[PDB]
């Protein structure tokens, strides 16, 4: 029912990609833990073209920026500096 | 066609299109007589009596519907005889009004009147004989209204084909047990505006095929336990304005075909009997509003799974049983407003799934369990207005994604800016609130609430909001950030405590998108840094934002106290 | 209202309750397996990364599900499905969906031994071939749907079926509709 | 190109106001905003059936949930939040 | 703007009754006891498009009654009581009147120049007039009309030259009349 199919995941990320590019040791301690819904695109479908249509378009994968305390292990130290994370698949 | 040789007759034919009026005493207007193209005649003697003793004939021929208004009759004579001059043929409906003269009836009056369906006597029959209707061949309907009548048993002896016997303002004082004996095939019975005292179980003996009974105004004080037993075919019962204080047990357990039951204005009614509506698989619309019911039996609606709508408004009910709504998964529209209801039992509604709209207004509500709405996947409206809900659960709207319109006007809810979506530990880009979860929410009415803040989710999660009512709030100020709705929205911040409007010149909405914001009756400071706002009001041509800012006036800067915006000089 | 009866740290499989849906995941950090559970109707069993076993996982008491869904999960050889998912305790099921992306297998009636009251069904992929009758005439199979399968059928393979109020084929790659393939669809 | 007319939008964080200060203040805080980024369809305001793919389709708006859970410092009951943000707008095939 | 007198007990009409109102376009008299008139009664009402008088015992009318008002679009005279005759040139040179009805008026005589100069008429009725004879044969001089009803009249003969002006006359009624014969020349112009 979808031209592009995305596997849903919860990541609880550490050292996630970011804008500043200086975000390492993200906080997922068992007491202070942050997770983020992501829509990973299916591996075999990264470049194979979208189905249910004749579009020559492939199922490309976007990215988006989310607020997480990834800059430092201590929580609220970066005031939720924006981290880069995967987003849905769009042809 | 008008009557030729009109010179001899006193009557005058007006020869309108499809009419033919008459005023037979030409000198003094009287007997206004018209004819609707042989489909219907009419006849009014309003002015003076006995004026048609020697009238010339009119030769109307045959006509379907006759109507006589306020005209005298000759007692021992069949009606057509008294109006022989009309020369009607094959009357098919005979509506009579007699504001003036009360005339006893009998069989003789309707001699020659057969082949007649719609009979009707408004003030015509003061008293009815036992043999009056026997003459009729087939009589589809009947109706006597606006007269004090005395009824003897079995007067409707041989009206077998009768249907919709209607009595309005007839005010019979008591139904004789044999009143309806010998009568069948009634698709309607009217007891509205009657003076009936009680209903003996034999009072409905004759009826077998009745399908609809109406008691819009009745003085019935008591029912017999099996009053409605004989009415096996019944399909709709309406009771309004009845002084009965209680019902007999199992009264309706016999009328399994019943479809709609309505009880309204039983101010004396206080306690419904147990299992009153049990096991009526056909039932589809039950209304018990405006009564004085105090507390509901748990098994009122056991086994009556066919309900679609249920209504209990305006009662004095105080506390409710979960078992009542356990087996009605077809229900669509519930109502509980104006009760003295205090708190919804948490698991009250977890059984239904079809419930479109819910009403709870005008109660004494205090709080709601998160589990209250856990199962209403198809809800689309909600009315929590006029309820003393000081606080709400954060996880309230988890299970109702299709919610559209929600109204909490005159609520005691006071969710603050923080402490509604945060515990000072986790910062959220979009506030986590029950309103945030309902993305498809559009119309909201939080007017008279004290939240004093605008939630970020309102314009992030709720993309299609169209009407926001934030009136009578304690909000300190309005910020341009707190109004980037983008989608067409009506913003009301009137009667609020708002004093600071912060904008930025680069403010611009999506093209063709216009939002109206109202700021009247606010104590608005007018020192500097409100400047950009004055620029967006004064010397404003056109933009996305509009401002119903008529009644606003600067409050605090003393030099400009109460000067309206247009008054003000930048 | 099960709410993970077994202790979490024993199997590391942790879950949270909400009014909507008591979610679940086992690895507790970067979770490979997710058991979404609507309190009454839905069930979502998903294992996008390979699952080691179905025994160390606890036993989530669930009465019945008006709908079930298995996603990218290996199915046991010649077992009933629920037999394979014995840990996932579910008794009465009406609908069904199955979307095995990987390691397709042929089918049988054995795979549906304990699932013979299925109003619907769907095998979104991994369908090599349906050797024997899909259902042994199992009751009220109102709808059916196999898609993206790239299979090849036999004529009248479906003749045992009668109440298929709807049958759906998408991306079947099937070269030719063999004669009489739709033989038994009396009430289609 | 993409199947749906999805447009990036920046949302500024809610600005704390010092209404206590009757005196004017620097708009520099108003000048720079960290902000967040979202996505929405204006495809007939998210109504387009994704025209150039002819299959029965209608563009949908899709959301993502962030789950931050911390046991309270006062060792109160554990606090969990699931903030929801419009994240993508995607096209889906539909039946008839 | 609009004035009506239906079922009124007024037994007379004064000339000064209707003064103080240049802009009146509607006058209705469905029933009245009025028996007197004056040509100046309606004089002030120059803009009176419609005048309807019915169920009135007036035996006759004054000359130049409706002549003063040139804006009179319609005139109705139905169920008149003992109206023996009509004044000559009552509607002379109206130029605006489209419909004139004299039905149910007991008139024994007809005037040739009563309707002369009204080039707007499209409907004309004399129903139940019971004219002992038709004196007027020059009523076709406003031939623009298309309808006519002379039914329930006692006229013995129809004038040969009565119908030589009109060609657009669509509809005609002559029933309940005392007609011994029909003119061989009168029907040659009724092309429509
Ligand atoms: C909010 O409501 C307003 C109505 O006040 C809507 O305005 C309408 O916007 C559409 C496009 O956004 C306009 O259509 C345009 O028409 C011109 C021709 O005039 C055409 O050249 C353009 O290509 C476009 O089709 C429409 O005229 C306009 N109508 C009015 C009365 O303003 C607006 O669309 C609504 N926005 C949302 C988000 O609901
Ligand atoms: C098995 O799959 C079928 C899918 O057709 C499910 O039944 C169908 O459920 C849909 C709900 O999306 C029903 O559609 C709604 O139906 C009503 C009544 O006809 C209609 O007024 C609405 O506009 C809307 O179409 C549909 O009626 C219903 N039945 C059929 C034959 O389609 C069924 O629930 C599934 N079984 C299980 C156990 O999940
Ligand atoms: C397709 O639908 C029909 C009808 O819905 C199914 O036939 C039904 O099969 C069941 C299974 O045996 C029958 O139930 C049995 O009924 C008897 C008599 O009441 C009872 O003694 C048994 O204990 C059992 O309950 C049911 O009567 C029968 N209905 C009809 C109308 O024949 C059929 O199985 C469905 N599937 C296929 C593949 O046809
Ligand atoms: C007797 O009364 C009934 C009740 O009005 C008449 O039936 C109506 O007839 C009209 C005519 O088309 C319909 O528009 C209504 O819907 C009918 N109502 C019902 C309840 O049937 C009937 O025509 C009357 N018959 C006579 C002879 O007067
Ligand atoms: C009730 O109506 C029925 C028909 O609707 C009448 O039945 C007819 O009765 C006459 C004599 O009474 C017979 O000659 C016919 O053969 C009957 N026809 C039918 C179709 O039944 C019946 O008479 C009516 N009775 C009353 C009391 O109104
Ligand atoms: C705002 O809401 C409050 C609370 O509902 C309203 O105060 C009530 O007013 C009604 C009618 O006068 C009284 O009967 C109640 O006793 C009041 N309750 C309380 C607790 O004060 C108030 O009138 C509403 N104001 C509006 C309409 O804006
Ligand atoms: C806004 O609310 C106030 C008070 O609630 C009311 O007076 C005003 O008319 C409202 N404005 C609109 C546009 O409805």
């Amino acid at each position: 029912p979808f031209l592009c199919e995305s596997e849903q995941l919860l990541i609880h990320p550490k050292e996630e990609l970011s804008r500043n590019n200086s975000m390492v040791w993200i906080v997922n301690t068992k007491d202070y833990k942050q997770g983020v819904r992501i829509e990973k695109c299916l591996k075999r479908q990264l470049g194979k073209p979208c189905n249910f249509c004749d579009a020559d378009t492939e199922c490309k994968q976007l990215f988006h920026y989310r607020t997480l305390v990834a800059v430092d292990k201590v929580t609220k130290k970066p005031y939720k500096e924006q981290v880069l994370l995967p987003s849905c698949c769009k042809c | 066609t008008c009557p030729e040789e009109s010179e001899a007759s006193n009557c005058s034919c007006e020869e309108f299109p499809s009419k033919t009026h008459f005023y037979c005493p030409d000198f003094n207007p009287t007997l206004y007589v018209d004819v609707e193209d042989r489909m219907r005649v009419d006849f009014k003697c309003y002015d003076e009596p006995h004026d048609f003793k020697s009238l010339p004939n009119l030769a109307i021929g045959s006509v379907k519907l006759l109507t006589v208004v306020d005209c005298v009759l000759d007692d021992d004579r069949p009606i057509l005889e008294s109006f022989k001059f009309l020369e009607v043929a094959d009357v098919r409906s005979f509506v009579y009004n007699n504001h003036e003269n009360g005339i006893r009836y009998n069989a003789k009056y309707f001699e020659g009147m057969e082949q007649l369906e719609n009979l009707t006597l408004a003030r015509g029959v003061v008293s009815i004989d036992r043999d009056t209707f026997s003459g009729f061949l087939n009589l589809k309907r009947l109706t006597i209204e606006h007269n004090k009548l005395n009824l003897q048993p079995g007067t409707f002896e041989a009206l077998s084909n009768l249907t919709y016997l209607g009595l309005v303002y007839n005010g019979l004082n008591e139904i004789q047990p044999g009143l309806f004996d010998g009568l069948e095939s009634l698709e309607a019975l009217s007891l509205s505006y009657n003076d009936i005292k009680s209903l003996s179980a034999g009072s409905f003996n004759g009826l077998s095929s009745l399908r609809m009974l109406n008691l819009r105004v009745n003085k019935i004080e008591s029912f017999d336990a099996n009053t409605f037993a004989s009415l096996k075919e019944l399909s709709r019962l309406e009771i309004t304005l009845n002084p009965f204080v209680s019902l007999p047990r199992g009264l309706f357990s016999e009328n399994k075909k019943l479809k709609t039951l309505i009880l309204t204005n039983n101010r004396k009614l206080v306690t419904l009997p147990e299992e009153l509506l049990a096991n009526l698989k056909e039932l589809t619309v039950v209304n018990l509003s405006h009564n004085g019911v105090g507390n509901l039996p748990e098994s009122l609606l056991s086994g009556s799974s066919g309900i679609i709508e249920l209504n209990l408004g305006y009662n004095r009910l105080n506390s409710l049983p979960e078992e009542l709504l356990s087996d009605q998964p077809q229900l669509q529209v519930l109502n509980l407003d104006h009760n003295q209801l205090e708190s919804i039992p948490d698991y009250f509604l977890e059984r239904n799934v079809e419930l479109q709209t819910l009403y709870l207004s005008h109660n004494r509500l205090r709080s709601l369990s998160e589990k209250a709405f856990t199962k209403l996947k198809n809800l689309k409206e909600l009315h929590l207005e006029n309820n003393q809900l000081q606080t709400i659960p954060q996880f309230l709207f988890s299970g109702t994604p299709k919610l559209e319109e929600i109204y909490m006007q005159n609520n005691q809810l006071a969710l603050h800016a923080n402490s509604f979506i945060n515990e000072e530990l986790s910062i959220a880009d979009n506030d986590n609130t029950p309103f945030q979860v309902l993305q498809k929410l559009r119309i909201l009415h939080l007017r008279n609430n004290s939240i004093s803040t605008i939630f970020q989710d309102w314009y992030i999660n709720n993309l299609e909001m169209q009407s926001l009512d934030l009136s009578f709030n304690k909000l300190p100020g309005l910020s341009y950030t707190q109004l980037q709705f983008q989608s067409n929205i009506t913003l009301n911040l009137s009667n609020n405590e708002i004093s600071q409007v912060l904008l930025i010149d680069d403010l611009d909405l999506q093209p063709y998108q216009r939002i109206n914001v109202d700021l009247n009756h606010n104590p608005l400071n007018c020192n500097c840094n409100a400047l950009k706002f004055i620029q967006l009001i004064q010397s404003k041509a056109e933009h996305g934002l509009q401002f119903n800012v008529d009644q606003l006036r600067c409050s605090e800067p003393p030099n400009l106290l109460d000067a309206t915006m247009d008054q003000l000089q930048t | 209202r099960f709410t993970c009866p077994e202790e979490s740290e024993a199997s590391n499989c942790s879950c949270e309750e909400f009014p909507s849906k008591t979610h679940f995941y086992c690895p507790d950090f970067n979770p490979t397996l997710y058991v979404d559970v609507e309190d009454r109707m839905r069930v979502d069993f998903k294992c996008y990364d390979e699952p080691h076993d179905f025994k160390s996982l606890p036993n989530l008491a669930i009465g019945s599900v008006k709908l079930l869904t298995v996603v990218d999960c290996v199915l046991d050889d010649d077992r009933p499905i629920l037999e394979s998912f014995k840990f996932l305790e579910v008794a009465d099921v009406r609908s069904f969906v199955y979307n095995n992306h990987e390691n397709g297998i042929r089918y049988n009636a054995k795979y549906f031994e304990g699932m013979e009251q299925l109003e619907n069904l769907t095998l979104a992929r991994g369908v090599v071939s349906i050797d024997r009758d899909t259902f042994s005439g199992f009751l009220n199979l109102k709808r059916l749907t196999i898609e993206h399968n790239k299979l090849n059928l036999q004529p009248g393979t479906f003749e045992a079926l009668s109440n298929l109020t709807y049958l759906g084929l998408v991306y079947n790659g099937l070269n030719e509709i063999q004669p009489g393939l739709f033989d038994g669809l009396e009430s289609l």
